[PDB]
Order: C-alpha cells, then structure tokens, then sequence
C-alpha cells in the first residue's frame, strides 16, 4: 500500500556511487510531504515538477537511485554538471525531471580509522551517458604504454575510496543521495499521492 | 599473492624487530596494515593506516608503530618492547573491494 521509501532512505548501508543503486517503486501510495518531514535534508529540489504538488500526481513507476558521495560533490547531482561524479559515476540528463534529495550521513557512514567501503571512479575513457552505470574494474591506461594487467604510473586501478573519517570537513563528509525519477508511460498509473 | 612480507623470527622478551610488506597493486586511498593470529585464537587487527587515519590495537599502543610509503605501496611495523603475548603469526593486510593478505610471518617472543 504505502511506498517502501524506508527501505531506500533508511537502509543501513548505501551503495558506492560508481555502483549506484536503483530501486523500482510501483503499485503504492506515496506521501512526499511525510517524506520531506522524514529527516533533516540538506538538499530536496525538483526539476520539471513542483515539490509541493507531488502529492497530487500519479506516475507509472518511480525509480529511486541511491548512493553516497562527499559533500562538495552534491552539486554535481544535477542537469548540466561536470566533474568526476557527473562524468564518471552518476550522470543526469539535461532534461532531467525528478527530484534530488541529499543529507549528511557522517554519523552513519564515517568510522574512526576510516570507512573505506564507499568508492568512486576516478578514471574513464569517456563520460557516462545519462543514467548509465559502470562497475568495471579494468586497469585504466592513462598513458601511451599498455598496462597489460600491471598497475603503476599511468596504469591505474580505476576506483578510489573516500575513506570517510568522522572529523573530516563538511565538504569531505559523506552525504547520502536519493534521486527520484517519476516515470510517465502510456499505461495505468501505479504510484499516486494520498 | 599481492602482499609480500619480510622480517620476523625469534626474539627475547623486551627485544625488538621490524616487519615489512610490499604490494604489487596500488592501495592509494585504501588502507594497509597488520593483523596477527595467536595459536587457537581468531585473527585480530594490530595496526592499519591510510587516508582514513591510523588505528592500533590497545595491547600494542606505545610499543608498535606502523608506517607506510605511499609511493612504493609498502607498509611497515616496528615492534618494540616485545612481550610473550605478542607471539603470533603476523599477516600483512590491505583492503581494495576485498581483503588482501600476505603469506603470514611467525613472530616468537620467549623469555
């Protein structure tokens, strides 16, 4: 009946941004006002839809993409952005319709001695297409000499860890992000407001 | 294996020794450190270091010192004031998506 927003927003662990999660939400009633009052969100904006009108709308499905990035990178989760995250990890289209929601998760995702579980992709041959996911771990050839499985200068394992520790500056602290895509198909709606 | 240990052996209580470890893969932004397993006991952390910080087991604080050369992807464990309890198999360790372990090096401290 009620949409399982808790499974996404309150998951004990989030995905690394390079392997960002997508949860298909269907056949349920969604109260986005309650969701807005669910926590102390630092980001809760929408594109192509009005936030305060979400409870009046019906969608065919809703897709919740979720991941962790550092604070300074939240700005990249938006149309028309560039940077390591937008280029190589998670890319929204220029005509994105949906909502971006982000909150500081330093209390959940940082640990003394470092939490290294959250990773990001630092190198890639080309930029991701919108909503593309790349989970490959092939050695990146940044130079003219082929790597052939050997790591070294200009031959990089393409993922790096955030290594969140609890006293990082806020720009280097972990932020959990949920991007809600509201799918409109020429089919009966399955996700409506109250 | 990706982690190659060196050092170890037999020492008297109060003595010292130094363990070394070289990785053939890059642990840049990832942790490297040392674990140990006494006979009939569970393998436990000794020390680790990385961009996330440096942590020691309570029993070795003030006696063991971990260091790391990021350029060579090497990690070291200076073991001072060795105690009989410090006798164990010591493993070089890293984490990069999965755990990486060295071969295991016997350290024996007797009086």
């Amino acid at each position: 009946n009620l949409c399982p927003f808790g499974e996404v927003f309150n998951a004990t662990r989030f995905a690394s941004v390079y392997a960002w999660n997508r949860k298909r939400i269907s056949n349920c009633v969604a109260d986005y006002s309650v969701l807005y009052n669910s926590a102390s969100f630092s980001t809760f904006k929408c594109y192509g839809v009005s936030p305060t009108k979400l409870n009046d709308l019906c969608f065919t499905n809703v897709y919740a993409d979720s991941f962790v990035i550092r604070g300074d990178e939240v700005r990249q989760i938006a149309p028309g952005q560039t940077g390591k995250i937008a280029d190589y990890n998670y890319k929204l289209p220029d005509d994105f319709t949906g909502c971006v929601i982000a909150w500081n998760s330093n209390n959940l995702d940082s640990k003394v001695g470092g939490n290294y579980n959250y990773l990001y992709r630092l190198f890639r041959k080309s930029n991701l297409k919108p909503f593309e996911r790349d989970i490959s771990t092939e050695i990146y050839q940044a130079g003219s000499t082929p790597c052939n499985g050997v790591e070294g200068f200009n031959c990089y394992f393409p993922l790096q860890s955030y290594g969140f520790q609890p006293t990082n500056g806020v720009g280097y602290q972990p932020y959990r992000v949920v991007v809600l895509s509201f799918e409109l198909l020429h089919a009966p709606a399955t996700v409506c407001g109250p | 294996l990706q982690l190659v240990e060196s050092g170890g052996g037999l020492v008297q209580a109060g003595g010292s020794m130094r363990l070394s470890c070289a990785a053939s893969i890059s642990f840049s932004s990832f942790p490297m450190g040392w674990h140990r397993q006494a006979p009939g006991k569970q393998r436990e952390l000794v020390a680790k270091t990385g961009i996330g910080g440096t942590a020691y087991d309570d029993s070795v604080k003030g006696r063991f010192t971990i260091s790391r050369d990021n350029t060579k992807n090497t990690v070291y464990l200076q073991m001072n004031s060795l105690k009989v309890e410090d006798t164990a198999v010591y493993y070089c360790w890293g984490w990069r998506m999965n755990d990486y372990w060295g071969q295991g090096t016997q350290v024996t401290v007797s009086s």
